[PDB]
């Protein structure tokens, strides 16, 4: 009675992986390589479509990670190679205009540097932070001398994140989850289709996520497996917490040639008092923020469980401190004042000051062999940013006791991406299909 | 004016009226990633077009053929398939039998290419 | 033969007889510029073929449709359009309304296909 | 009672920007092995009754030619020796043993400590330099590029001689050519034709006069974007070549030293015979006829009662103020004040232009990428055709013109002005009396 | 069945029953060699499809046309051609007349389209 | 009354040249760069199809040559450049543990090398194999100092040949010749179609072909023109000859830092007696194998003709000896002991071997590789699956080991394959007209 009928243009799809390209809208995200965005993007709501999403198996995150690494390397590749700099340094402490915190923190080094002419040498003196310099035996070397070569970042290229929109190729589409309070691993009752993602700023940080999206309704706790003590917890905040970071010291930047066409930048001197870099977090706002986080953690851990916050257990600064790029400088802030409380049964203009260290020799993305020198920046630096989420680890104490402990985590950049790319998945469009009908083909 | 895939989730008999909307959007180191993507869009498009070609459905969004429907693949009623069901669901229900049906569609068209040639020869 | 664009400048009537000549000349880091050139030629070819397919004009150089001509778009006498004007001039005059006509053509074909399916089911 | 009919293969086009590829024909820096050799039989289709508008001043074929030339130039040097070991203190004295006044103080004799094949050994060598490449530090000199760039030695085996390049459109595109002998680069062209590839264009690099280009068929043609605006250059296409003979009379002996494993540096060792300046000869009468023709055409835009005066360039880099070109592989900088010194009012006698020579070349007006042109052994003579001029008009009853130049895109426009690239748009619609039958 | 090109060596008649076996396999610095391989396959595929389209054989495997066969191309009996010869042999035998035949096919279809347009306009 | 009928999908092909890609199922051949292959590749037998093959005009060979060289270079690009080593060396002889065979073979060289800090120098003392060191006039330099730069091969990358499968693009096909006793030039009565070739191991060797395919039934002698003394003869064996190659010395490997994260590897010392590297084959197996070769040569040159074998007449070490990569070391073995014989109508043969660390592969100039020494003792076991012979330019023919052109090793595996393009469109007459 019934016959096979072939249809083309059928609105169906399959989970799929493909390569996405950037659309943008003097940086390290090749925004000049990217195409421009669509001024009028078309978001189509799909009525009566329930789609299952899994943010932990989302390969968009893996593709973003790789793209960021490659873009980074390409922007650095053509810049000055500071191999003439791995020399014996003669260093003493800065004692003039020093406060108590900056005691032995900053060092005054001198060395024999090359010049344009192969035949000549110059004696250069620069200030360095103690984190960049390691003692040889007053004889010091830079920390990278026994593991890597240094490339000076180009002074003309910024490190300020520029939103990146990822776009699917024709034949593919990106499904977006609009379900508020979506925990990122589950069926999503309300979805829409987009061709490009919203603009995601590739902000790099460790313990606290900065300048991301806010939760629509309430703090959202997400993890790959909540009962697994080995997993990280991503917390998306409902309201931002404003954090004010600064390096008060007025740096005078000097530049010399170290070979034909090769300019090296260094801190020459500091004008006035030498003080420690720091970040200020409103005390009241931070206290409200944690109370909200605790109420939500209890949905998984119970009322009878005490929720305790504690500082990181230890390791390299890159995993024990809050790292970020502020004004182009690299800060390592100790967030102990933010995670030092016990909440039992959920129990002005004050502020929390976090001391920060400054480091010029940078080893990003947890790689070995590619090290960067961050030129110093002339003048005084201040930046203001939003804390939009936290990364926490868990010591599973409640198994044996009444108290559970959470500590700042992070350090794996993929988890910072997952923060924004949890609403999206890539699907392939499959326009062909068949179904029985009453229709037959005349011969 | 539902937009691309705006009919998804809609009754199969209703969604079938917007086929043009999806069909017209199938062709819609950093430059290599773009170049590769452009090539894939073309390759996928052409593979589907080739199937329509060998099945004798070239140039049509809706094509009727002479392969009978087998109750083995599905014994559902038309009022249960074209109504009270969407295309995503249908695709899952008969996913197994897709390869079988495609093989039959090809066999049928090849037989009808021969039959047509013989009739013309007789004219 | 007048060559690939040799008909340009002739009247529309005269030029309609050379369509084969223009149609057959479509499709026919340094290696990237060459690949991009090749990919682009393919994409343009396919995009135009797709429109012809959607409109029901599949595999044809000249297709009559069921969309009536609107005097609003142009009210020239057919003798003027076909005997005095060339195609370059014609296209400039009706650069506007191109997407009206194309939208109507897609709609007309969709309706025709639906109606053919119903007749076959009834027969 | 009319119906919409769709036609495919309609002979129409739109102006468009696309990427062109080179074909050229069947070792040299132009990397012609990177092009796909074209069909020995070219085609050109005249388009009868077609008038089309051309605009040479807004033509992206020029921009592509520029970018490809820069790119190949740089690619050519990638595998060549980097002469970083030469940025040393040089201890120099004057070359005075066999000099005429023509080059008094121009050549220098420099000694220095150069690296060798082994890391632990040095060698003392000496070589001759042309002064323009060497600057005083405080007898202590350094090469001119030491405080701005590295120098890559051009590979001695690779020729700089221009090879005609044919630029071809991708399928779906076409190149339209203007055949109007009097066309000045802008506006409607009554007679056009279609080609797939351009004629071969030689990428000749020169700064004031245009060498080895196309000649105008009937009259001298003055072309400019806006002749009124004295901020723009004027391109002049001539009807006769003016033959120019250029030479470096000195017989140079070239030596080579090892500077590192697998690497060597080439330099002038000595000079055989007397030392005289390089120069170019232009026949006076031919030049005077040619210039008079230019003046007549200029009067057509400035008035019959306006005096036209020619003058030498007022200032700028040597690359801009002199006529710079590559002769036999050497880089000459010729003073053209002997050609542009005349006021025009309503028997083997030649003009001699002295020329200086440089070895450290900074091309395409860039900074940070210098090239060392190795010396060529022997005596060099080259003969070329002056086919055009680049002139700049100054801001009364007299107008003043001076040699202009410095932007390479102008040399290209002089060959590419005849062409524009269009996209073919084969799909069209028109009313007919044909109703589809359903 | 026989598999790809398994019919080579079979008679032309027998081989003609496997056309879909071959047709489906026509379409499906380092990474550039891979792109070139993909692009080239597409270009060859499309050029053959374009040519069939011009001839009015779009979407067909066996297309009868109205160009008559000339004895100057080949004067064999049909039983010899279809029962004894294989396609490899046939291709060699008439290689010299390929372009002649193709030119005639393009001309014939252009005339056929003109005739259809006039008849529809006359109705 | 016949009309042209157009058929699409016709089983016809043309000889063609296209780009082939690899599908190869920490290694220099970068198999991670190849696509994964078909777990169960298909082959179609083309019953009643005869096709011609010509192995000497097979461009698959030329592509394999280019791919192999490019892969080689790509693996070396990211490795340390050993330019600080091109210094004057102070060298003495290693005479402490020599047998008479090793007298003067190894040298103990001392030099001032750079270190992590630009400011400091270190004294280094390493052992060299002599062939890598040339006297300057006890002052020596490394052999490459006047012509090339040295790149140290990365210690983490294996040189072990791994099978590479070549695959045709859609629209193309590879025909395979299945005939036994096929010499590579002419009609092949039994052929089949594949999309990908079998895997071919890119084994580099110079006189004997190692680890290739064996002839199905008997020794096959192939050449472009056998009567032309300018051509090489490729002999395929139907039985392997097993060869055991050893470097008996126990090397202790040391390393130093020469720059910012850069390190150099060298032999520090040797434990126990030093002996020359050598290779063993059985005399009987070799004599049977050679006799088979002689019989087949006799078919081509005539009966009651004396067939003599002789050692290579001269040239560079790379062509006068049998070179190969054994465990990562580069051996240069003297095959005179295998080819010293005259043929007319438990006990092994030992071949002395030399070792080099500075390698100029693919007959190139300016790009030289330094092979890090390998710690310990090395033994390799491999199969001789063929020979490369030349014929000396009377009543006696003389054959000598040949080689030096890598294309010949490739041809010995690729002779069975040909690339064709598929031409699916064609026409034929039939009694069918199109209705109008
Ligand atoms: C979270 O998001 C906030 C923004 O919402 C980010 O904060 C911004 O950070 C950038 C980069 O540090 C700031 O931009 C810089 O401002 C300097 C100060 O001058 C400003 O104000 C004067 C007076 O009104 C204006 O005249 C001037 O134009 C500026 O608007 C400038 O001196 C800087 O320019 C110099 O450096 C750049 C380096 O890229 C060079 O390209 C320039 O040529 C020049 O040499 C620069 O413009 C910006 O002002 C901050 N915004 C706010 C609101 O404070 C946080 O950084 C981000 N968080 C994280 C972790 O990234
Ligand atoms: C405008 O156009 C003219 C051409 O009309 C250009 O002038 C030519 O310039 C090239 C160099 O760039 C000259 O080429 C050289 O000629 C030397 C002499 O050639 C004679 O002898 C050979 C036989 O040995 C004959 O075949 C030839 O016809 C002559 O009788 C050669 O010795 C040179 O070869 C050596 O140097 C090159 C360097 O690249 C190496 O590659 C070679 O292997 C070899 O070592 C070379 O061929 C040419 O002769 C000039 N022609 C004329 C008529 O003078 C102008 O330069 C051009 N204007 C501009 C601005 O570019
Ligand atoms: C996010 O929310 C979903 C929905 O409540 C949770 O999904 C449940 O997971 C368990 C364990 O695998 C299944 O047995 C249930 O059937 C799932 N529920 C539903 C409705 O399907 C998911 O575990 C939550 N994730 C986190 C980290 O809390
Ligand atoms: C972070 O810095 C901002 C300024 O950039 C502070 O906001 C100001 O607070 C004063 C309070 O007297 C108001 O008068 C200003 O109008 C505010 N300025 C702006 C732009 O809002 C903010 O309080 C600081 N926060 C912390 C934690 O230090
Ligand atoms: C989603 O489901 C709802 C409920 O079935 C659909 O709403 C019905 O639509 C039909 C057709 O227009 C109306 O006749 C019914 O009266 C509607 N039902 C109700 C309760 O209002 C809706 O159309 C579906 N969405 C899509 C995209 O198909
Ligand atoms: C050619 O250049 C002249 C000079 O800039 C242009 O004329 C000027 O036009 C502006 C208005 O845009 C007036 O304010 C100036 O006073 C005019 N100057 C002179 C000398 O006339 C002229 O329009 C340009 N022509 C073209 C075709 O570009
Ligand atoms: C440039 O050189 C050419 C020769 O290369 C000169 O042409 C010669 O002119 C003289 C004039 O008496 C004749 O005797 C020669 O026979 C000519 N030679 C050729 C090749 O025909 C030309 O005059 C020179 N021009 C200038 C101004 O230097
Ligand atoms: C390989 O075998 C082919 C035969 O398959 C030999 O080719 C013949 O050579 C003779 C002598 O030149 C010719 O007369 C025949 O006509 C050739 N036959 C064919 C089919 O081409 C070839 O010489 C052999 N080569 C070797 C090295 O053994
Ligand atoms: C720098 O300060 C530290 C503080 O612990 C002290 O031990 C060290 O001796 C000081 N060095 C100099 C040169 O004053
Ligand atoms: C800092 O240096 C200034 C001179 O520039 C001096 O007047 C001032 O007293 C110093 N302050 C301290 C704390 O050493
Ligand atoms: C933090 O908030 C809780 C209520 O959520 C309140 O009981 C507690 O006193 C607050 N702590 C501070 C320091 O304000
Ligand atoms: C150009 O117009 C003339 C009539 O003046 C006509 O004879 C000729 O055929 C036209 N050219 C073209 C290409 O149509
Ligand atoms: C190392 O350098 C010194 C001079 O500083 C020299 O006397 C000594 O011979 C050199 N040693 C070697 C092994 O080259």
């Amino acid at each position: 009675n019934l016959w096979v009928t072939v249809y083309y243009g059928v609105p169906v799809w399959k989970d799929a992986e493909t390569t996405l390209f950037c659309a943008s809208d003097h940086n390290v995200w090749a925004t000049h390589c990217c195409v421009p965005t669509d001024p009028n993007p078309q978001e189509i709501h799909l009525e009566n479509v329930t789609e299952e999403f899994n943010m932990w198996k989302n390969n968009m995150v893996e593709q973003m990670h790789e793209d960021i690494i490659s873009l980074w390397d390409q922007s650095l590749k053509p810049c000055v190679k500071l191999t003439p700099l791995c020399v014996t340094l003669q260093c003493t402490n800065v004692t003039n205009n020093i406060t108590d915190d900056m005691r032995g923190e900053l060092k005054n080094c001198s060395f024999n540097m090359t010049t344009e002419l192969r035949d000549k040498k110059q004696k250069v003196y620069s200030l360095f932070y103690r984190l960049d310099v390691v003692q040889i035996n007053k004889e010091y070397r830079l920390i990278n001398c026994n593991t890597s070569a240094i490339t000076q970042a180009c002074p003309k290229v910024s490190f300020e994140p520029i939103p990146i929109h990822y776009c699917a190729p024709a034949g593919f589409a990106i499904l977006k989850c609009k379900d508020k309070k979506f925990n990122g691993t589950g069926p999503c009752p309300s979805v829409s289709t987009v061709q490009c993602t919203h603009g995601i700023k590739p902000v790099v940080s460790t313990q606290l996520l900065l300048n991301g999206s806010l939760a629509e309704e309430e703090v959202i706790i997400r993890s790959e497996n909540i009962t697994n003590n080995a997993k990280n917890i991503l917390v998306q905040l409902n309201t931002p917490v404003q954090i004010n970071c600064t390096r008060p010291n007025n740096n005078t930047v000097k530049s010399i040639r170290i070979g034909p066409g090769q300019w090296f930048y260094y801190t020459g001197d500091i004008i006035g008092d030498i003080r420690q870099a720091h970040c200020n977090v409103s005390k009241a706002t931070w206290n409200e923020t944690l109370g909200k986080v605790v109420k939500q953690l209890r949905k998984h851990f119970g009322n009878n469980t005490i929720i305790r916050f504690a500082q990181s257990s230890g390791g390299d600064l890159e995993v024990t401190t809050h790292s970020f790029n502020c004004g182009g400088e690299f800060f390592y802030c100790n967030t102990s004042g933010l995670f030092n409380s016990t909440w039992i049964s959920n129990t002005s203009n004050d502020s929390i000051t976090l001391p920060c260290r400054i480091k010029q020799i940078i080893n990003m993305w947890q790689r070995i062999g590619q090290a960067m020198y961050a030129p110093p920046i002339q003048g005084v630096i201040r930046c203001v940013s939003n804390i939009t989420g936290l990364i926490l680890t868990r010591d599973g104490g409640s198994t044996n006791s009444t108290t559970e402990t959470f500590r700042p985590g992070g350090g794996d950049m993929r988890d910072n991406w997952r923060s924004e790319l949890y609403k999206y998945k890539v699907v392939k469009i499959e326009p062909l299909g068949v179904a029985p009908t009453r229709c037959k083909r005349r011969v | 004016s539902l937009g691309f895939l705006g009919a998804a989730g809609s009754t199969m008999g209703a969604a079938s009226m917007t086929l043009t909307v999806q069909a017209r959007n199938l062709l819609s180191h950093w430059g290599i990633k773009q170049l590769q993507a452009r090539v894939l869009a073309v390759e996928h498009y052409l593979r589907d077009q080739q199937l329509l070609g060998i099945w004798g459905c070239s140039g049509k969004l809706i094509c009727c053929t002479n392969v009978p429907w087998n109750s083995s693949w599905s014994n559902r009623n038309l009022s249960e398939i074209w109504d009270n069901m969407t295309w995503l669901q249908w695709d899952k229900e008969i996913s197994n039998y897709t390869q079988i049906i495609y093989g039959l569609l090809e066999e049928s068209q090849n037989q009808q290419e021969k039959n047509e040639q013989d009739l013309l020869a007789l004219d």
